[PDB]
RNA sequence: AAACUCCAGUUGACACAAAAUAGACUACGAAAGUGGCUUUAACAUAUCUGAACACACAAUAGCUAAGACCCAAACUGGGAUUAGAUACCCCACUAUGCUUAGCCCUAAACCUCAACAGUUAAAUCAACAAAACUGCUCGCCAGAACACUACGAGCCACAGCUUAAAACUCAAAGGACCUGGCGGUGCUUCAUAUCCCUCUAGAGGAGCCUGUUCUGUAAUCGAUAAACCCCGAUCAACCUCACCACCUCUUGCUCAGCCUAUAUACCGCCAUCUUCAGCAAACCCUGAUGAAGGCUACAAAGUAAGCGCAAGUACCCACGUAAAGACGUUAGGUCAAGGUGUAGCCCAUGAGGUGGCAAGAAAUGGGCUACAUUUUCUACCCCAGAAAACUACGAUAGCCCUUAUGAAACUUAAGGGUCGAAGGUGGAUUUAGC
């Protein structure tokens, strides 16, 4: 740093407010001008029938 | 009726004195307008609002002092067009009263559309026809699809269930055209349970309706209010007299976020702030006052100096 | 940030507060507790056991009265934080912590180990804890929850403590361990076009091309986080075609037919991790023959066929690139390639004919061409001359005409004419390459 040379010494509120505003604006004008659970078996009570085989 | 909120601060904090120029960014109803005209007879004053109605009142109220209150009409952004028309650029104005929120009046006269618990068409804007091309909140909800219609609710609203509001408003729209206050207040009801109608309670721990966010909600991005807000006090920053006192008064958090940044010069998602608070405290009005009107109970005061 | 600025630093004077080091010690006492110094008094029992209530004790907190008050500190106030913060963070200060005299009698009051006596041989032993037991005695327990509750009773306790149920309700509640998942989980080593920075050219802005979404339409379907989105299509003017409307046929091109439902019945062919290296039959052994586990090279219980990787082969090498890439994961994709289980239609959910749809208010993905001077035009294929900002650069767009293909072309493609627009090198973000 001291061996350095340093030479001679002398866009949109919307987004801000978390939503894209202008564009949902101008989506409903668009509209505006063409309006102008199961039960699951426990696994261990699961039914053989390898036995009867 | 209503009485003027927080009008004993907002007078003591602007001190309005002889020789001062001040402005007021809402007039709507007036009665702070108004406050600000009888403590000072030599205070002159400058009106705006939104709605028509309200330019009307104040120029039908101009009568009473013809020049200390001078009436102006259009949008916080439309502000420092229509006041550089007057050719007021630097302005130096000594105070500037921006209140915020819906009018007493607006939201008192149903057919304006602001109030759920009326039947009334479902407007809900500030503007009283003068842009007769400007949606409403009818409009908003029959064309957004529930990504879109969600993100309204959820940011503007404060809504958790967003994806469930906003499913049972499309499904409704397709049936039946959504175009008076009371239908959209059935249709978010019945997101939720029977119970669920007037099981959440206000801030003050007393029931109330469960679409009272949803309102609120429509009511923002209808009217824009948080954009608008933000450009709305740059301006009064750039009108604003060096020593001057602004005073804000943000009915919610959600919009007293964008004063409470503004005034710090905080990100509103280094230099130098170049404000000054004297009255930093952000409190609702006296507990004694909010009874006798619970609407203004959440009103939070943010003053500052200009730097 | 608030707060103080009768503040801070040095030196001296200075308590009714608390007791570094020793203490890496493991002592004392019934427990509670006890760790600065000194002195006084003083630590029951020459069998053992023996109480919620008798007797006497009992941390912290708390109550009553009078004191002390350095410091800490519920509450409270103030300053931030936050969607909210009556929290965590910062400042101030009180009850209180201390002394005295009375109460209160509760602790995860826990080595979570009742006292006393004895044993180390059996079986070592559910597990974990803390090796396993024997004699003897007192206390205590009998599914969970209701329930540190109700009532009764006693108590200096009065929002209190001790003792302590029942009804309704359930088929569990519970202890220990193992696996998996997860952790705003620790440590170490890593990623090589790779997670971040670094390098190059891009995307994100403009117009156009094209896909998708949404909307529209009488008018397909499927793909749709990575792993969909110039995807099935190496391709839709008719046909293709499966769609819509109208008309028509009934043993029907078929010893019929169905692009009807189900990809959550499937075969087939694939995505993905995989830019992985593991999978695994048959045996063997450990854990008391529990769920489980099985490596040490100066080796200590593993041996392992087969599959994968690898090798080999293809391309220009042994390099690189291809190809290959198991098991398994996402009931991933596809019944609309074809086939097919199950269910359904059979004068219709089948077959034929005619015409028609496929647009853009918009949003978005990918690509193309640009914004120019390392450029534009011409000759040339690298020693040239011109152009160079409102007649420049820039449309592969719009409009008009001709041609090619076809039976059919405002439509599809090519060419010409006319036209000369946005665009002035693109925010957050993001892609590819050794
Ligand atoms: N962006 C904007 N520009 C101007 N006025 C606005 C505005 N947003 C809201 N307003 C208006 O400002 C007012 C705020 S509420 C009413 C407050 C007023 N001081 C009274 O007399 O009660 C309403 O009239 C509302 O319509
Ligand atoms: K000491
Ligand atoms: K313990
Ligand atoms: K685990
Ligand atoms: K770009
Ligand atoms: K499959
Ligand atoms: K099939
Ligand atoms: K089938
Ligand atoms: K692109
Ligand atoms: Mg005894
Ligand atoms: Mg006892
Ligand atoms: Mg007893
Ligand atoms: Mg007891
Ligand atoms: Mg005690
Ligand atoms: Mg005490
Ligand atoms: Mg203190
Ligand atoms: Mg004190
Ligand atoms: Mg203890
Ligand atoms: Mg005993
Ligand atoms: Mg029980
Ligand atoms: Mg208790
Ligand atoms: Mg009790
Ligand atoms: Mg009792
Ligand atoms: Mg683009
Ligand atoms: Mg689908
Ligand atoms: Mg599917
Ligand atoms: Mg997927
Ligand atoms: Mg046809
Ligand atoms: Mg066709
Ligand atoms: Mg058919
Ligand atoms: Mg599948
Ligand atoms: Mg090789
Ligand atoms: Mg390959
Ligand atoms: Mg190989
Ligand atoms: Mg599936
Ligand atoms: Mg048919
Ligand atoms: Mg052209
Ligand atoms: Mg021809
Ligand atoms: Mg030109």
């Amino acid at each position: 740093l001291a061996v350095a040379d340093f030479g001679p010494r002398d866009t949109t509120s919307s987004s801000l407010c978390g939503i894209d505003h202008e564009a949902l604006n101008k989506q409903i004008m668009e509209y505006k001008r063409r309006k102008d659970g199961r039960k699951r078996a426990k696994p261990r009570l699961e039914q053989d029938s390898s036995l009867k085989s | 009726l209503h009485i003027p909120v927080m009008v004993d601060e907002v007078v003591h904090c602007l001190s309005p004195q002889k020789g001062q120029i001040f402005l007021d960014m809402t007039f709507g109803s007036g009665g702070h307008t108004k406050a600000i005209l009888q403590k000072e007879s030599d205070i002159v004053l400058y009106a705006l609002d939104r709605d028509p109605t309200a330019y009307a009142l104040a120029e039908h109220l101009s009568e009473l002092y013809p020049k200390q209150i001078r009436a102006m009409l259009g949008q916080f952004s439309q502000a420092e067009a229509l006041l550089m028309k007057a050719g007021v650029q630097p302005g130096t104005f000594d105070g500037v009263l921006m209140d915020l929120g819906c009018s007493s009046m607006q939201l008192d006269t149903p057919e304006r559309g602001f109030s759920l618990r009326k039947d009334g068409p479902l407007d809900m804007r500030m503007d009283g026809g003068r842009y007769p091309d400007m949606p409403t909140a009818a409009d908003v909800v029959n064309a957004l699809d529930q990504q879109a219609l969600a993100s309204i609710l959820r940011t503007y609203g404060e809504e958790k269930h967003a994806k469930k509001i906003a499913s049972a408003i499309v499904q409704a729209r397709s049936i039946y055209p959504i175009t008076r206050t009371q239908q959209l207040a059935s249709i978010v009801a019945g997101a939720f349970p029977p119970s669920a109608i007037y099981t959440r309670k206000d801030l003050l721990q007393r029931s109330t309706h469960i679409a009272t966010k949803t309102f609120q909600a429509l009511r923002i991005f209808v009217n824009n209010e948080l954009n608008e807000l933000y450009t709305g006090l740059k301006t009064a920053q750039k009108f604003l007299r060096p020593g001057g006192r602004l005073v804000a008064l943000s009915f919610h958090s959600l919009e007293d976020r964008i004063v409470k940044r503004f005034l710090l010069g905080i990100s509103m998602t280094r230099a130098p702030l170049m404000w000054e608070l004297i009255h930093k405290k952000v409190l609702s009005p006296q507990d004694q006052d909010v009874q006798d009107n619970p609407r203004g109970r959440s009103a939070k005061l943010r003053a500052a100096i200009k730097l």
